[PDB]
Protein backbone atom coordinates (compact mmCIF):
# COMPACT_ATOMS: atom_id res chain seq x y z
CA UNK A 1 0.00 0.00 0.00
CA UNK A 2 1.36 3.27 -0.61
CA UNK A 3 2.21 5.53 1.99
CA UNK A 4 2.93 9.11 1.89
CA UNK A 5 5.10 10.62 3.84
CA UNK A 6 5.07 14.26 4.54
CA UNK A 7 7.08 16.77 6.70
CA UNK A 8 6.88 18.87 8.02
CA UNK A 9 3.54 18.50 9.64
CA UNK A 10 3.41 22.44 10.51
CA UNK A 11 4.86 24.73 8.67
CA UNK A 12 5.03 28.61 9.92
CA UNK A 13 6.44 31.20 7.57
CA UNK A 14 6.51 34.64 7.62
CA UNK A 15 4.61 36.61 4.44
CA UNK A 16 6.93 37.44 1.50
CA UNK A 17 9.01 34.25 2.26
CA UNK A 18 9.68 30.76 0.66
CA UNK A 19 7.72 27.36 2.04
CA UNK A 20 9.15 23.89 1.18
CA UNK A 21 7.30 20.54 1.37
CA UNK A 22 8.66 17.30 1.34
CA UNK A 23 6.65 14.23 -0.03
CA UNK A 24 8.31 10.70 -0.09
CA UNK A 25 6.46 7.55 -1.30
CA UNK A 26 7.55 4.36 -0.27
CA UNK A 27 7.17 2.69 -3.78
CA UNK A 28 8.30 4.05 -7.67
CA UNK A 29 5.22 6.03 -8.63
CA UNK A 30 5.50 5.61 -12.24
CA UNK A 31 2.84 4.24 -13.88
CA UNK A 32 2.38 1.38 -16.73
CA UNK A 33 2.07 3.81 -19.24
CA UNK A 34 5.15 6.00 -18.11
CA UNK A 35 3.48 8.83 -16.40
CA UNK A 36 4.02 9.74 -12.70
CA UNK A 37 0.69 10.19 -11.42
CA UNK A 38 1.86 12.32 -7.73
CA UNK A 39 -0.76 15.58 -7.04
CA UNK A 40 -0.70 18.09 -4.75
CA UNK A 41 -3.89 19.29 -3.04
CA UNK A 42 -4.37 22.30 -1.08
CA UNK A 43 -7.82 22.79 1.52
CA UNK A 44 -8.36 26.24 2.49
CA UNK A 45 -10.37 26.03 5.86
CA UNK A 46 -13.55 25.47 5.74
CA UNK A 47 -13.56 23.96 2.28
CA UNK A 48 -13.20 20.81 0.43
CA UNK A 49 -10.10 20.15 -1.17
CA UNK A 50 -9.00 21.66 -4.38
CA UNK A 51 -6.54 20.58 -7.32
CA UNK A 52 -3.19 22.36 -6.77
CA UNK A 53 -0.44 20.71 -8.96
CA UNK A 54 -0.59 17.93 -11.12
CA UNK A 55 1.80 14.96 -12.29
CA UNK A 56 4.70 16.04 -10.04
CA UNK A 57 4.91 20.16 -11.84
CA UNK A 58 1.89 21.01 -13.59
CA UNK A 59 -0.32 24.15 -12.07
CA UNK A 60 -3.88 23.11 -12.07
CA UNK A 61 -6.31 25.99 -13.45
CA UNK A 62 -6.33 29.07 -11.39
CA UNK A 63 -2.96 28.46 -9.33
CA UNK A 64 -0.21 31.33 -9.74
CA UNK A 65 2.85 30.97 -10.73
CA UNK A 66 4.70 30.71 -7.35
CA UNK A 67 3.94 27.36 -6.60
CA UNK A 68 6.12 24.98 -7.94
CA UNK A 69 6.67 21.38 -8.14
CA UNK A 70 9.90 19.14 -8.83
CA UNK A 71 10.42 15.70 -7.80
CA UNK A 72 11.22 12.00 -9.41
CA UNK A 73 11.76 8.45 -7.70
CA UNK A 74 10.68 8.56 -4.20
CA UNK A 75 11.51 12.57 -3.52
CA UNK A 76 8.76 14.79 -4.26
CA UNK A 77 8.89 18.86 -2.86
CA UNK A 78 6.89 21.79 -3.69
CA UNK A 79 7.82 25.03 -3.00
CA UNK A 80 6.21 28.22 -2.62
CA UNK A 81 8.33 30.85 -3.64
CA UNK A 82 6.70 34.21 -2.22
CA UNK A 83 3.77 33.23 0.54
CA UNK A 84 0.73 35.05 1.41
CA UNK A 85 -2.61 34.70 3.64
CA UNK A 86 -4.36 33.04 0.88
CA UNK A 87 -2.03 30.47 0.83
CA UNK A 88 -3.14 29.55 4.18
CA UNK A 89 -4.29 26.17 4.93
CA UNK A 90 -4.16 22.51 4.28
CA UNK A 91 -1.21 20.83 1.53
CA UNK A 92 -1.49 17.26 0.67
CA UNK A 93 0.29 14.84 -1.57
CA UNK A 94 -1.13 12.10 -3.66
CA UNK A 95 -0.45 9.39 -5.52
CA UNK A 96 -2.70 8.42 -7.93
CA UNK A 97 -0.69 5.82 -9.76
CA UNK A 98 -1.55 2.26 -7.48
CA UNK A 99 -4.79 1.51 -6.34
CA UNK A 100 -5.89 2.79 -3.56
CA UNK A 101 -4.68 6.35 -3.95
CA UNK A 102 -3.39 7.28 -0.89
CA UNK A 103 -2.99 10.91 0.24
CA UNK A 104 0.01 12.08 2.65
CA UNK A 105 -0.69 13.45 6.32
CA UNK A 106 -0.50 17.33 5.09
CA UNK A 107 1.31 20.16 6.43
CA UNK A 108 -0.71 22.69 7.56
CA UNK A 109 1.01 26.69 7.35
CA UNK A 110 0.60 29.20 9.49
CA UNK A 111 1.45 32.71 9.07
CA UNK A 112 4.39 34.15 11.52
CA UNK A 113 3.44 37.44 12.16
CA UNK A 114 4.90 39.33 15.26
CA UNK A 115 3.66 38.41 18.66
CA UNK A 116 0.58 39.87 20.31
CA UNK A 117 -0.82 40.40 23.58
CA UNK A 118 -4.43 38.97 24.29
CA UNK A 119 -7.16 41.08 24.96
CA UNK A 120 -8.42 38.90 27.91
CA UNK A 121 -12.41 39.42 28.63
CA UNK A 122 -14.82 37.74 31.56
CA UNK A 123 -18.27 37.56 31.87
CA UNK A 124 -20.57 36.26 34.34
CA UNK A 125 -23.30 33.51 34.26
CA UNK A 126 -25.98 35.11 32.86
CA UNK A 127 -29.93 35.47 34.77
CA UNK A 128 -31.59 32.88 32.17
CA UNK A 129 -28.87 30.34 32.76
CA UNK A 130 -28.64 30.97 36.59
CA UNK A 131 -32.25 30.07 36.57
CA UNK A 132 -31.50 26.27 34.70
CA UNK A 133 -29.66 25.31 37.65
CA UNK A 134 -26.40 26.08 35.82
CA UNK A 135 -23.80 28.86 35.51
CA UNK A 136 -21.14 29.11 33.15
CA UNK A 137 -18.07 31.81 33.39
CA UNK A 138 -16.37 32.27 30.18
CA UNK A 139 -12.94 34.32 29.11
CA UNK A 140 -12.45 35.41 26.29
CA UNK A 141 -8.98 35.86 25.00
CA UNK A 142 -9.21 37.29 21.55
CA UNK A 143 -6.08 38.01 19.17
CA UNK A 144 -2.84 36.97 19.97
CA UNK A 145 -0.04 35.47 18.61
CA UNK A 146 1.61 32.62 18.94
CA UNK A 147 -1.21 30.22 19.59
CA UNK A 148 0.45 28.80 23.08
CA UNK A 149 -1.33 30.23 25.73
CA UNK A 150 -1.92 28.67 29.30
CA UNK A 151 -5.43 29.71 31.25
CA UNK A 152 -5.70 29.09 34.56
CA UNK A 153 -9.48 29.29 36.12
CA UNK A 154 -9.60 30.29 39.99
CA UNK A 155 -12.46 30.44 42.74
CA UNK A 156 -12.17 32.48 45.37
CA UNK A 157 -8.15 32.37 44.29
CA UNK A 158 -8.11 29.36 46.23
CA UNK A 159 -9.99 26.46 43.96
CA UNK A 160 -7.84 26.22 40.74
CA UNK A 161 -9.90 24.20 38.30
CA UNK A 162 -11.17 21.50 35.98
CA UNK A 163 -14.65 21.81 35.13
CA UNK A 164 -12.87 23.77 31.87
CA UNK A 165 -13.18 24.16 28.29
CA UNK A 166 -10.57 25.43 25.97
CA UNK A 167 -11.90 25.89 21.95
CA UNK A 168 -9.33 27.61 20.04
CA UNK A 169 -9.88 29.69 16.43
CA UNK A 170 -7.51 28.80 13.61
CA UNK A 171 -5.60 32.21 12.40
CA UNK A 172 -7.16 34.84 11.52
CA UNK A 173 -6.18 35.53 7.45
CA UNK A 174 -6.93 38.94 8.00
CA UNK A 175 -4.22 39.65 10.99
CA UNK A 176 -3.17 36.21 11.56
CA UNK A 177 -3.57 36.10 14.97
CA UNK A 178 -5.25 33.79 17.16
CA UNK A 179 -8.47 33.59 19.85
CA UNK A 180 -9.86 31.58 22.46
CA UNK A 181 -12.49 31.04 24.80
CA UNK A 182 -12.11 29.45 28.17
CA UNK A 183 -15.46 28.17 30.16
CA UNK A 184 -15.78 27.13 33.54
CA UNK A 185 -18.99 25.20 34.31
CA UNK A 186 -20.12 25.13 37.74
CA UNK A 187 -23.74 24.73 39.18
CA UNK A 188 -26.08 27.19 40.22
CA UNK A 189 -25.46 26.12 43.94
CA UNK A 190 -21.60 25.92 43.47
CA UNK A 191 -21.15 29.41 42.15
CA UNK A 192 -23.47 31.22 44.43
CA UNK A 193 -21.01 29.73 47.51
CA UNK A 194 -18.34 31.83 46.14
CA UNK A 195 -17.42 35.41 45.12
CA UNK A 196 -14.19 35.79 43.14
CA UNK A 197 -13.99 34.14 39.99
CA UNK A 198 -10.23 34.84 38.01
CA UNK A 199 -9.33 34.12 34.45
CA UNK A 200 -5.42 33.76 34.31
CA UNK A 201 -3.64 33.57 31.25
CA UNK A 202 0.37 33.04 30.45
CA UNK A 203 2.00 34.26 27.03
CA UNK A 204 5.03 34.57 26.14
CA UNK A 205 4.64 38.20 25.40
CA UNK A 206 4.33 39.15 29.01
CA UNK A 207 5.97 38.54 32.10
CA UNK A 208 3.19 38.25 34.66
CA UNK A 209 0.09 36.83 33.61
CA UNK A 210 -2.92 39.06 32.15
CA UNK A 211 -5.30 38.57 34.59
CA UNK A 212 -9.31 39.18 34.86
CA UNK A 213 -11.87 38.82 37.74
CA UNK A 214 -15.28 40.02 38.97
CA UNK A 215 -16.48 39.61 42.42
CA UNK A 216 -20.21 38.99 42.60
CA UNK A 217 -20.64 41.92 45.51
CA UNK A 218 -18.44 44.73 43.38
CA UNK A 219 -21.74 46.71 42.72
CA UNK B 1 -18.16 25.04 -15.43
CA UNK B 2 -18.19 21.40 -13.61
CA UNK B 3 -20.13 20.55 -10.18
CA UNK B 4 -20.63 18.12 -8.43
CA UNK B 5 -23.51 18.51 -5.31
CA UNK B 6 -23.58 15.92 -2.75
CA UNK B 7 -26.61 15.79 -0.52
CA UNK B 8 -27.17 17.16 3.11
CA UNK B 9 -26.36 16.27 6.46
CA UNK B 10 -26.82 12.81 7.98
CA UNK B 11 -27.84 11.81 11.41
CA UNK B 12 -28.20 7.88 11.57
CA UNK B 13 -28.54 5.44 14.46
CA UNK B 14 -25.81 2.79 14.78
CA UNK B 15 -25.97 -0.14 13.06
CA UNK B 16 -28.20 1.95 10.15
CA UNK B 17 -27.78 2.80 7.07
CA UNK B 18 -27.25 5.67 4.56
CA UNK B 19 -27.33 6.37 1.55
CA UNK B 20 -25.19 9.68 0.41
CA UNK B 21 -25.69 11.51 -3.80
CA UNK B 22 -23.27 13.37 -5.32
CA UNK B 23 -25.11 15.06 -8.67
CA UNK B 24 -22.54 15.74 -11.40
CA UNK B 25 -22.97 18.60 -13.87
CA UNK B 26 -20.84 20.34 -16.62
CA UNK B 27 -19.21 17.09 -18.11
CA UNK B 28 -20.09 13.98 -19.72
CA UNK B 29 -21.04 11.94 -16.28
CA UNK B 30 -20.47 7.86 -17.76
CA UNK B 31 -16.43 8.84 -18.95
CA UNK B 32 -15.26 9.66 -15.57
CA UNK B 33 -14.84 8.10 -12.42
CA UNK B 34 -16.75 9.53 -9.09
CA UNK B 35 -14.13 8.73 -6.06
CA UNK B 36 -15.21 8.62 -2.63
CA UNK B 37 -12.77 9.84 -0.29
CA UNK B 38 -13.44 10.15 3.83
CA UNK B 39 -12.36 12.66 6.04
CA UNK B 40 -12.34 12.14 9.37
CA UNK B 41 -10.44 14.43 11.79
CA UNK B 42 -7.31 13.21 12.70
CA UNK B 43 -7.11 10.43 10.07
CA UNK B 44 -6.72 13.14 7.06
CA UNK B 45 -8.69 11.66 3.64
CA UNK B 46 -8.77 8.48 3.08
CA UNK B 47 -9.59 6.82 -0.42
CA UNK B 48 -12.84 4.89 0.01
CA UNK B 49 -13.47 3.46 -3.68
CA UNK B 50 -14.59 4.33 -7.46
CA UNK B 51 -17.24 3.36 -10.16
CA UNK B 52 -17.33 4.37 -13.32
CA UNK B 53 -21.13 5.45 -14.16
CA UNK B 54 -20.79 3.46 -17.79
CA UNK B 55 -19.83 0.26 -16.85
CA UNK B 56 -21.44 0.56 -13.32
CA UNK B 57 -17.27 -0.95 -12.53
CA UNK B 58 -16.09 -0.31 -8.97
CA UNK B 59 -13.15 -0.22 -7.50
CA UNK B 60 -12.90 -1.02 -3.17
CA UNK B 61 -10.46 0.02 -1.16
CA UNK B 62 -10.17 -3.56 1.02
CA UNK B 63 -10.96 -2.42 4.15
CA UNK B 64 -14.54 -0.85 2.62
CA UNK B 65 -15.47 -4.30 0.91
CA UNK B 66 -18.89 -5.22 2.15
CA UNK B 67 -19.53 -1.79 4.43
CA UNK B 68 -19.43 0.52 1.06
CA UNK B 69 -21.81 0.32 -1.90
CA UNK B 70 -21.40 2.82 -5.03
CA UNK B 71 -24.18 3.38 -7.77
CA UNK B 72 -24.72 5.64 -10.38
CA UNK B 73 -28.06 6.41 -12.68
CA UNK B 74 -26.61 7.98 -15.89
CA UNK B 75 -30.20 9.19 -16.49
CA UNK B 76 -29.67 11.81 -13.45
CA UNK B 77 -26.32 12.20 -13.63
CA UNK B 78 -26.26 10.74 -10.26
CA UNK B 79 -23.79 8.54 -8.28
CA UNK B 80 -24.71 7.05 -4.48
CA UNK B 81 -22.85 5.35 -1.62
CA UNK B 82 -24.40 3.32 0.62
CA UNK B 83 -22.86 2.98 4.62
CA UNK B 84 -24.19 -0.06 6.15
CA UNK B 85 -24.25 -1.22 9.73
CA UNK B 86 -23.48 2.36 10.67
CA UNK B 87 -20.06 2.60 13.46
CA UNK B 88 -18.83 5.68 15.51
CA UNK B 89 -15.82 5.34 12.81
CA UNK B 90 -18.41 6.14 10.48
CA UNK B 91 -19.09 9.67 11.74
CA UNK B 92 -16.88 11.86 8.85
CA UNK B 93 -17.04 13.97 6.27
CA UNK B 94 -17.97 12.14 2.90
CA UNK B 95 -16.90 13.81 -0.31
CA UNK B 96 -17.06 13.08 -3.91
CA UNK B 97 -14.63 13.89 -6.43
CA UNK B 98 -14.44 13.48 -9.96
CA UNK B 99 -11.63 11.19 -11.72
CA UNK B 100 -9.55 10.16 -14.60
CA UNK B 101 -5.93 9.97 -13.02
CA UNK B 102 -6.55 13.04 -10.49
CA UNK B 103 -9.27 14.20 -8.27
CA UNK B 104 -9.82 17.46 -10.05
CA UNK B 105 -12.95 18.21 -8.93
CA UNK B 106 -14.74 17.80 -5.87
CA UNK B 107 -17.73 17.97 -4.18
CA UNK B 108 -18.32 20.30 -0.99
CA UNK B 109 -18.80 17.00 1.26
CA UNK B 110 -21.77 15.56 3.58
CA UNK B 111 -21.57 14.92 7.13
CA UNK B 112 -22.15 11.70 8.32
CA UNK B 113 -22.67 11.62 12.15
CA UNK B 114 -23.42 8.49 13.55
CA UNK B 115 -24.89 8.36 17.20
CA UNK B 116 -27.81 6.85 19.17
CA UNK B 117 -27.71 10.59 21.04
CA UNK B 118 -31.23 12.48 20.24
CA UNK B 119 -31.87 15.67 18.47
CA UNK B 120 -31.34 18.86 20.55
CA UNK B 121 -32.03 22.44 20.20
CA UNK B 122 -29.58 24.40 21.82
CA UNK B 123 -29.75 27.22 24.87
CA UNK B 124 -28.85 30.73 23.85
CA UNK B 125 -27.31 32.94 26.89
CA UNK B 126 -26.16 36.52 26.20
CA UNK B 127 -23.13 37.16 27.91
CA UNK B 128 -22.73 40.72 28.86
CA UNK B 129 -19.68 42.09 31.09
CA UNK B 130 -20.61 42.78 34.87
CA UNK B 131 -20.43 45.37 37.53
CA UNK B 132 -17.02 46.96 37.61
CA UNK B 133 -16.00 45.43 34.85
CA UNK B 134 -15.62 47.93 31.26
CA UNK B 135 -14.52 50.59 29.98
CA UNK B 136 -12.67 51.37 26.98
CA UNK B 137 -12.77 52.31 22.80
CA UNK B 138 -15.02 49.34 22.87
CA UNK B 139 -16.83 46.79 24.58
CA UNK B 140 -17.00 42.49 23.60
CA UNK B 141 -20.06 40.85 23.99
CA UNK B 142 -20.84 36.89 23.34
CA UNK B 143 -23.58 34.20 23.20
CA UNK B 144 -23.19 31.03 24.93
CA UNK B 145 -25.16 28.21 22.67
CA UNK B 146 -25.19 25.40 24.66
CA UNK B 147 -26.67 21.91 25.13
CA UNK B 148 -27.27 21.06 21.32
CA UNK B 149 -27.01 18.15 19.01
CA UNK B 150 -26.24 16.80 16.56
CA UNK B 151 -23.50 19.44 14.59
CA UNK B 152 -23.89 22.45 13.19
CA UNK B 153 -25.08 25.60 14.93
CA UNK B 154 -25.04 28.94 12.90
CA UNK B 155 -24.58 32.47 15.30
CA UNK B 156 -25.35 35.82 13.19
CA UNK B 157 -25.15 39.12 15.14
CA UNK B 158 -27.30 41.63 13.91
CA UNK B 159 -25.45 45.07 15.74
CA UNK B 160 -26.77 48.29 15.43
CA UNK B 161 -23.65 49.41 12.75
CA UNK B 162 -20.12 49.62 14.33
CA UNK B 163 -18.91 46.15 15.03
CA UNK B 164 -17.78 43.02 13.11
CA UNK B 165 -14.46 42.13 15.46
CA UNK B 166 -16.52 38.79 15.01
CA UNK B 167 -15.43 35.66 16.68
CA UNK B 168 -16.49 32.09 16.60
CA UNK B 169 -14.82 29.34 18.45
CA UNK B 170 -15.58 25.64 17.61
CA UNK B 171 -18.05 23.39 19.16
CA UNK B 172 -16.63 20.92 21.94
CA UNK B 173 -18.79 17.86 23.38
CA UNK B 174 -19.46 18.68 27.00
CA UNK B 175 -21.47 15.26 28.25
CA UNK B 176 -22.85 14.41 25.42
CA UNK B 177 -24.17 17.78 23.76
CA UNK B 178 -22.29 19.85 22.01
CA UNK B 179 -21.24 23.80 22.99
CA UNK B 180 -19.61 26.77 21.30
CA UNK B 181 -19.75 30.58 21.95
CA UNK B 182 -19.12 33.42 19.82
CA UNK B 183 -17.79 37.18 20.33
CA UNK B 184 -18.93 40.39 18.93
CA UNK B 185 -17.04 43.93 19.69
CA UNK B 186 -18.78 46.79 18.97
CA UNK B 187 -17.25 50.49 19.61
CA UNK B 188 -18.84 51.81 23.41
CA UNK B 189 -20.08 55.58 21.95
CA UNK B 190 -23.17 52.87 20.31
CA UNK B 191 -23.56 50.32 23.20
CA UNK B 192 -25.70 49.81 24.79
CA UNK B 193 -28.09 52.51 23.24
CA UNK B 194 -27.76 50.69 19.63
CA UNK B 195 -29.10 47.10 19.96
CA UNK B 196 -26.90 43.95 19.52
CA UNK B 197 -28.43 40.55 19.16
CA UNK B 198 -27.10 37.40 18.17
CA UNK B 199 -29.12 34.81 16.11
CA UNK B 200 -28.28 31.37 16.33
CA UNK B 201 -30.07 28.88 14.25
CA UNK B 202 -29.93 25.09 14.59
CA UNK B 203 -31.34 23.35 11.37
CA UNK B 204 -31.15 19.92 13.27
CA UNK B 205 -34.14 20.80 15.20
CA UNK B 206 -34.89 23.23 12.91
CA UNK B 207 -34.93 26.23 16.03
CA UNK B 208 -33.51 29.69 15.27
CA UNK B 209 -33.93 31.75 18.37
CA UNK B 210 -32.95 35.36 18.94
CA UNK B 211 -31.19 37.09 22.01
CA UNK B 212 -30.81 40.66 22.98
CA UNK B 213 -27.81 41.51 24.68
CA UNK B 214 -28.76 43.42 27.67
N1 LIG C 1 -5.56 10.61 -8.07
C1 LIG C 1 -6.10 9.83 -8.73
C2 LIG C 1 -6.80 8.81 -9.60
C3 LIG C 1 -8.16 8.86 -9.72
C4 LIG C 1 -8.82 7.94 -10.52
C5 LIG C 1 -8.12 6.96 -11.18
N2 LIG C 1 -8.85 5.97 -12.01
C6 LIG C 1 -8.55 5.27 -13.05
N3 LIG C 1 -9.22 4.15 -13.31
C7 LIG C 1 -9.28 2.99 -12.43
C8 LIG C 1 -9.37 1.62 -13.06
O1 LIG C 1 -9.39 1.57 -14.31
O2 LIG C 1 -9.72 0.66 -12.34
N4 LIG C 1 -7.87 5.87 -14.01
C9 LIG C 1 -7.38 5.24 -15.24
C10 LIG C 1 -8.34 5.11 -16.25
C11 LIG C 1 -9.04 6.23 -16.70
C12 LIG C 1 -10.14 6.07 -17.51
C13 LIG C 1 -10.55 4.79 -17.89
C14 LIG C 1 -9.86 3.68 -17.46
C15 LIG C 1 -8.76 3.83 -16.65
C16 LIG C 1 -6.17 5.79 -15.66
C17 LIG C 1 -5.17 5.97 -14.72
C18 LIG C 1 -4.01 6.64 -15.04
C19 LIG C 1 -3.82 7.14 -16.31
C20 LIG C 1 -4.81 6.96 -17.26
C21 LIG C 1 -5.98 6.28 -16.94
C22 LIG C 1 -6.74 6.91 -11.06
C23 LIG C 1 -6.09 7.84 -10.27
Amino acid sequence: ELVMTQSPLSLPVSLGDQASISCRPSQSLVHSNGNTYLHWYLQKPGQSPKLLIYRVSNRFSGVPDRFSGSGSGTAFTLKISRVEAEDLGVYFCSQGTHVPYTFGGGTKLELKRADAAPTVSIFPPSSEQLTSGGASVVCFLNNFYPKDINVKWKIDGSERQNGVLNSWTDQDSKDSTYSMSSTLTLTKDEYERHNSYTCEATHKTSTSPIVKSFNRNEC
Amino acid sequence: RVQLLESGAELMKPGASVQISCKATGYTFSEYWIEWVKERPGHGLEWIGEILPGSGRTNYREKFKGKATFTADTSSNTAYMQLSSLTSEDSAVYYCTRGYSSMDYWGQGTSVTVSAAKTTPPSVYPLAPGCGDTTGSSVTLGCLVKGYFPESVTVTWNSGSLSSSVHTFPALLQSGLYTMSSSVTVPSSTWPSQTVTCSVAHPASSTTVDKKLE
